[PDB]
């Protein structure tokens, strides 16, 4: 289970989640993947999963995209859409 | 960021009825025929009427209500407007045309009529239905405010309007355009305010206040078409009036940051006659 | 709500989380099948339409003459043989909305993007039916487009110009400002906007002979130019669009900056002049060092040196106007006016900064004169001379005024084709028969000065959506390689027809010999430096095309030094906001303002992806705003350095910015380069 | 008998602070002491404060409860003078002579202190306090008002007057002359409509009001020694001040129809010395 | 408070019921003994003074050099011999202020007022000195008065033109429109005002080559007039003032008149322009009628008929327009524009309202063109031919633009020497001279109708003041038949100078064979009507005096059919304004506003009673307002017969009049004979 942030770092809803996914890395970083992808360098990426705003956050699973969600989330909606996937 | 600038544009068109002499109109109001000088007062009643209605509650419960000293200040110096210069000019008009006698018959008339009852008790309803703290409540008496201000009084503007645009009676023309030009940013400023509420409002209790604009906007728009056909209808103006009733509303809707309702149309041509520094620190020479 | 709008407002609403871009061809094909066909008038063959056409004035009889009507219907035929369809709904409204023929009511329209090509084609051609139906095919191709007065105006007879913009020079006397409100009104009339610069226009509390303290400075001079152009501003089809351009050292600078100030009265206030300002060196520097700078009063310095201020040379007369007693001057604070200029285009977008030395240090005809001011979109640096208008009955000694004559490349379908040398030849051959066939009769010196210069502006488009669509993001390295080589092949090719131009008539353009084109002084940094794209992915680019080598330009250099150039100017980028539109390309070669521009027209939103715009390019298209403008700065430098004219460089700047921001991106741009800044556009 | 020649003469006397200019006051500001310019500073607050609540609240509630429209239309304009022309006139003072830092640190002392809140709580409560159609507790509030217009402002009066008597601060003072002018009719007012009450009531009633009346004041007015030697001890004037105050009082009784209750003495003379279109025919184009 | 004001304050110090008149020469003693005499710059000689003043470029070199210093000497001893004393406090303040030459700093007084008239006279003879003591005898008895530009720049290098006005006519083209700027301003800088006549554009919403609804309209044109004259400020030390005239019949006259609304939006209104209306007999009898009107599209009738609207006889082709169905129109209330008129002129002053036919009814150059338009000052009548300007490098059709050679008789300084023979005669002679060396290079019209018309304008002033200090209420009858036999006096005996210097020159003005003078039909009235007083007392102020009679008019006639007329125009009552003071004169022909006028003057309040105000003649010098309008109307017209221009007739209102009162004395004034009204004062 791995949780990808579609972020820029012009971005002010993007740089809000990331102390969010730093806390959600502290409690379940044993169990979920956290990873960050910058949308300026790398847009091959952000085109091919049909990206086309940012904050976005996919929920990927054994390579699957099981859920989307697009602009900020707290720590605990976070939880919640990853804990449904574990 | 508007109080300021609207307590200066409102003190500086301030006004007093002594300032026109009316009695020069009485070489024109003569060569009226009867249906004419009869609409003319039916219509001149229902104003005074409706502005007593703004003077006594209208402004002044809304500035019971709104908080912030520069608004109350501001909705205090519209409200004395209504009360002390509209309500006197009104006054002058009718005494300069009409004997005593008369007055108190179109007066009586018009207090007891279907169509400007209607709508007189419409508004004063939801001036009566503020509750203190509750700023819902306080919107929609705001929506009316702004309905009056902008929209129900034109209906009424029309004739003297229409004769300001033709060279007759134009003291009390003049007096009517002063009268005009103030309602217009009293309808302006009041909408301001109603907007402030309704963007501190959720999507869904937004939607349900557009929809309770809409509804009241309707129901005073049917009867504001049928106070024009029992009004103007014996001196064949009510297709222009209607024309005219329709643009006012989309200016009102407009003041409460709301699209417009009707096509646009265009008017009666002789009623238009009628109407951050951050200093430069160095090392950004360099780079 | 029409079909089309309706089709074409399927964009937004998203299916499976993506925008309906197929929309946009469902919108077009709608548009076209139930307005363009049903409201446009056939005729039974061409000739019956060439000839309602030339008898109902609509078009010049006298540019069809030369053509056999076999000629023209092989031409048209051509133009039909392409089968061009609009890519977006946006394109085709454009057209048949500003440029297509309608008939004298508006009701029904007369000619098809292919009949317009047709007849651009026929006029540029000019009795040559090979080269029309080569401008045919570069047409609807879409590589090259004319500006929008040529492409609206070739062949028509009601008409204006086909000059997109005139630059005019105001000496210090009331003939010279009497006429040069004059020649504003008589070029507006012609549809063309007007460039002014008033560096020359004495200081306000200067001597009127012998009579002290009597002039309103060059603030009164911009109340009658902008009054001018309101009163000739084109009956209200558009109105009427006029530039005036200050040197930052005059005395009526914070006077000039004034008038753009919310806060300023009506009477100080001007409304239809766009304000630049030429920023020189020397100010840079004085405000770099902080030293307290003086504004001088030019009739001071005409009456000591017999010269006007803005005709010598700022760097190396400022001190000895500074020691000079007689030369009046005012104190001023160079940051502090840097600051109230950031200020000013935060609030307004004004003024337009020219760095007067970043385009003379690159400048070829500064023997003629040195570029003093700019157009109204600040991308047109030619060398100007001033008209001294005498008394009547006295004869004028007429300078040189400058008429720039613009054509974009569709960088798009320009690097598609591989042909960046047919087609900058063909446009450059298209821009000067648009010269020559050009004559003013009501503005001398605009007269004189496109008869002797011959300047052209080639400009280009569509490189952000080249780059977009080719995966490449627009601050990318990439992305500053490939407009390095675009443009140096661009610029290789304008000079190399240029040169051919001049050898086929035998004539240069009037005092090249002291360019430094004759000299060779040009071609240094291309005979010592190599312009081939340095990554791979770029090189890619140009797979079949042949990248101008050191060895081709050293046969250029030659070729120039033996035969000439027939152009004085040849490359400027201009805008194009409008004709973008039509050829489905991004504006000039700036940035994206909006992936999705949200347009009204009417009571319907009608709603304009950017051309390519998909799924998989989303953030490639990344918008202006987002963007750092230090990046977008350093792709301008980049392109710069291959136009010799200026380009219309805007600044999209974020309402967090402050006004240090914009003055620090102003000077990035001095320093890497910059010519001109057009415009700062706030989110 | 009375209310036309009062909206007469209240509507004769409109102004705008911004009609006077005070930048001539620059220099005389400059020169007085601190403890000088901190006094004239918390004065003219306290009667900003006053202003403030005699505009938003007191003016527009008597307003509510008094029957006639012409009384209501004087009430209604004297309300918008206090708030929308005499309580901005103090900030057109204070941002003339003061730096923003300072007015914000006596803005938050009018917050902060005790005799000043309890004043206001005092006024304000009773207005608050009016109950529809009982003329008892409109009388108590009409009391309380005529104490604000004729007693509790001069307290505050008396300096800008000490130095306009002086030749000092002229424009400010010329300011202050012009609200005092007001308040002065705005008392007279209030104070008739007061005794139209009181004259409506038995013997045994009457003798009550009196009561409410003269307890009222003094309780006021002790409130007012203390905030009278908290403010004008550090410039040496209390005890002249204090003369000043009980001389209004007497005025504030007389306005309520009631004998004098302070006895006579004299006041600082530097203060009293701060004291047509006719249309054509067809017989005009024949001579 | 200085000792003059103090002294001239002390006049409504009432002692005993009566005004201290005799505190005014006490105030010139004071003003004269402790500021001029110690504030002029006194030199050993004349000599020196002359080189001073020739030297430090304050006088013109030219027209000294014409007359020995002996000569120039005698001059000034003439000017000096009569020992003139201003006899107010105001006039020597008035000419000590405006009109006396001052030092560089104005620290100092370089001209006396026997110094201005010496120069102005030895100006005006042209190396005579006969001719030079001849005028220093004219103007220092206070006969004759040069207009303020003539008396102020005479002989004087720092100066502008001696021409007060400026009348040009506007052709219906944008080369013609910029030309009318450039040409206003050119004259503005002049300092003389300038009128324009705007009849010939054409309205708002015409077509600009064949496409409809193209124009702006008069009120565009108005605007860049209006900012041209606020340009030509004249150093700001008086503004810059023009006027436009438009034809009442004209489309736009209901946007022309809009503009001087108080209620009128800053986008519509213009501040510096004066507006005029002309108003033809055609206007007056739809009004009269109550009869719908129609306002033509003067392109329309342009296209139609080929000639402009204002160049057509509207009494005879308001038919033929009408139901004309390519001639474009709108029906408007002839009544309702006479009542906005009124109500405009009270609420402003403008419009100025000019009666074509009453002008044309007895204009003697019609052949060369009907007066269609006057003045700033609304007093000039003159013929005037459009110019058309065409495009550069095109030679320009030159037309006839007005100009204004002004001077003022002072008829109680004239009628008291006995010698209106002598100073007419002098005055038509100085005004030939200033209208023979008036050469405007910028103004080709003005030029040329100048050099071929020769038109002069010679006023009269002081008609109160004589009529006042000789017992005669202006209102009395007996006032109207001195008016008559002066007028027609001054009339003979320009006549009979005008024809003397054709007779000497050997050359009349441009056109004169068709003229009513050489037909003999001018002088119709004065062979069949005797103008000699019909009052004993009238008639004994004329003795001593040759009154002409029938018979020498007859003679005066044959001399002039046999000799012609050197001159197209002599008489014009010009408002005679600042310069009234100095002669001490009531201003013009006009009755006085005011018995003793009340003047801000920097801090101090200063009173100026008029001329001769005394307790004897207190009710004789009644004040304007007071009188009725309508047998001023009778004054202006008994003297209006006797000018061949117009009379700068300015209504003076009551408040308590209406607009009503206004168009009956606007009717009144039109029914007897009035050419031009000029402005509507209201007290
Ligand atoms: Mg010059
Ligand atoms: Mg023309
Ligand atoms: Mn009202
Ligand atoms: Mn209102
Ligand atoms: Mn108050
Ligand atoms: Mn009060």
């Amino acid at each position: 289970v791995v949780l990808a942030d579609f972020w820029a770092p012009w971005c002010g809803p993007c740089k809000m989640i990331a102390p969010v996914l730093e806390e959600l890395d502290q409690e379940m970083g044993d169990k979920l993947k956290i990873v960050k992808i910058d949308v300026d360098e790398n847009q091959e990426t952000a085109g091919k999963y049909g990206v086309m705003s940012i904050p976005t956050l996919l929920v990927l699973k054994d390579g699957e995209v099981v859920e989307t969600s697009v602009g900020f989330k707290p720590k605990e909606a976070l939880q919640e859409l990853v804990n449904k996937h574990l | 960021d508007f109080t300021q600038m609207f307590y200066n544009q409102n003190v500086k068109q301030f006004w007093l009825p002594e300032e026109i002499a009316l009695n020069g109109d009485l070489l024109t109001w003569k060569y009226l025929g009867k249906n004419e000088q009869d609409t003319y007062m039916k219509v001149l009643a229902g104003l005074t009427l409706l502005d007593t209605e703004q003077g006594n509650t209208g402004m002044p419960i809304v500035a019971e209500h709104v908080d912030g000293h520069q608004r109350k200040a501001v909705l205090n110096f519209m409200a004395m407007m209504e009360n002390a210069v509209h309500a006197k000019s009104y006054s002058n008009i009718f005494m300069t045309l009409a004997p005593t006698e008369t007055i108190n018959e179109v007066f009586e008339w018009v207090k007891q009529n279907k169509y400007l009852q209607k709508k007189a008790q419409m508004i004063v309803g939801l001036y009566k239905a503020i509750q203190k703290d509750d700023e819902i409540s306080l919107f929609k008496a705001m929506v009316a405010s702004v309905y009056l201000e902008s929209f129900l009084f034109y209906s009424g503007f029309y004739y003297p309007l229409y004769f300001y645009g033709q060279g007759k009676l134009m003291q009390s023309g003049e007096i009517i355009n002063l009268i005009l030009r103030d309602e217009a940013i009293h309808g302006v400023y009041v909408g301001l305010l109603a907007q402030e509420i309704y963007n501190k409002q959720t999507e869904e209790k937004k939607a349900e206040l557009r929809e309770f604009a809409i509804d009241l906007l309707n129901q005073l728009y049917e009867n504001e078409l049928e106070y024009t056909e029992d009004l103007y209808d014996q001196v064949g103006l009510s297709h222009d009036v209607k024309k005219f009733i329709r643009y006012n509303a989309n200016k009102a809707l407009m003041n409460l940051g709301f699209d417009p309702y009707f096509e646009e149309e265009d008017i009666n041509p002789i009623v238009l006659n009628g109407l951050t520094v951050e200093p430069l620190k160095d090392d950004d020479f360099y780079f | 709500v029409p079909k089309w709008i309706q089709l074409n407002n399927e964009i937004m609403i998203q299916k499976d989380g993506k925008f309906q871009f197929d929309k946009d061809k469902e919108a077009v094909h709608s548009y076209f099948v139930d307005y363009i066909n049903q409201n446009t008038v056939f005729f039974h063959n061409l000739k019956e339409k060439l000839d309602y056409l030339v008898e109902n004035q609509y078009y010049e009889e006298e540019f069809l003459s030369l053509y056999s009507f076999e000629d023209i219907k092989e031409v048209f035929k051509t133009a039909y043989a392409k089968k061009f369809r609009f890519p977006s709904f946006m394109s085709a409204f454009k057209f048949y909305n500003d440029y297509a023929l309608k008939t004298n009511d508006k009701k029904k329209i007369l000619e098809r993007y292919e009949d317009r090509i047709s007849i651009v084609a026929l006029f540029f051609a000019n009795g040559d039916t090979e080269k029309a139906k080569e401008y045919v095919n570069l047409m609807i191709n879409q590589e090259y487009q004319p500006s929008t007065p040529t492409f609206l105006n070739a062949g028509r007879k009601r008409r204006g110009e086909l000059v997109s913009c005139f630059l005019l020079e105001v000496n210090d006397s009331l003939n010279d400002i009497s006429r040069a409100i004059d020649i504003s009104m008589q070029l507006s009339k012609l549809g063309g906007g007007v460039s002014l610069n008033l560096s020359k226009l004495r200081a306000k509390g200067e001597a009127i002979k012998d009579v002290e303290n009597a002039t309103k400075g060059v603030v009164g001079v911009m109340k009658l130019l902008d009054n001018a152009f309101r009163y000739a501003d084109q009956m209200g089809q558009r109105q009427g669009s006029g530039a005036a351009y200050l040197n930052i050292f005059h005395r009526d600078i914070n006077d000039f900056l004034d008038t753009k100030k919310i806060s300023a009265d009506e009477d100080v206030r001007v409304k239809t002049l766009s304000i630049g300002v030429v920023i020189p060196d020397k100010f840079v520097e004085l405000a770099r060092e902080d030293k307290a700078a003086y504004v001088f009063y030019p009739h001071t310095i005409y009456k000591e040196y017999g010269q006007h201020m803005d005709e010598m040379d700022m760097n190396e007369m400022y001190d000895k106007f500074v020691d000079n007693p007689r030369v009046k001057k005012e104190k001023i604070n160079p940051r502090k006016l840097l600051e109230k200029l950031a200020m000013l285009r935060s609030e307004s977008g004004y003024p337009y900064i020219m760095f007067q030395d970043n385009v003379n240090k690159v400048h070829a005809n500064n023997h003629i004169s040195k570029v003093k001011f700019s157009n109204l979109c600040s991308e047109v640096l030619q060398a100007s001379q001033v008209s001294s208008y005498t008394d009547y009955d006295e004869e004028d000694e007429i300078g040189l005024d400058i008429s720039c004559n613009l054509g974009s490349l569709n960088i798009l379908n320009v690097m598609e084709h591989k042909s960046i040398e047919k087609t900058v030849k063909l446009a450059t051959d298209s821009l000067t028969h648009v010269s020559e066939t050009t004559d003013i009769r009501n503005a001398p010196a605009v007269r004189r000065a496109n008869k002797a210069m011959k300047s052209i502006g080639l400009g280009a488009m569509n490189l952000h959506g080249y780059l977009a669509q080719n995966g490449i993001a627009y601050e990318s390295p990439e992305a500053r390689d490939f407009a390095n080589t675009f443009f140096m092949m661009v610029n290789f090719y304008s000079i190399q027809r240029s040169a051919e131009i001049a050898k086929e008539k035998g004539e240069t353009f009037d005092q090249y010999e002291g360019s430094t084109y004759a000299t060779g002084e040009y071609f240094d940094k291309y005979v010592s430096t190599d312009f081939s794209p340095k990554y791979e992915k770029i090189a890619n680019l140009f797979e079949g095309m042949h990248i101008p080598t050191t060895e081709d330009w050293k046969k250029l250099k030659a070729f120039v030094a033996e035969h000439g150039m027939y152009h004085s100017y040849r490359l400027c980028i201009a805008p194009t906001g409008s004709i973008s539109y039509v050829q489905s390309s991004t504006a000039s070669v700036m940035p994206i303002m909006e992936r999705i521009e949200e347009r009204t027209y009417g009571n319907s939103k009608t709603y304009y992806p950017m051309p390519g715009l998909a799924s998989n390019n989303w953030f490639f298209y990344k918008e202006a705003y987002d963007m750092d403008m230090f990046k977008v700065v350093d792709m301008i430098a980049t392109i710069q350095q291959h136009i010799d004219q200026g380009i219309s460089f805007t600044l999209f700047l974020k309402d967090t910015m402050t006004t240090r921001d914009l003055n620090r991106i102003d000077l990035y741009a001095h320093h890497r380069g910059i010519k001109t800044i057009y415009y700062a556009r706030t989110k």
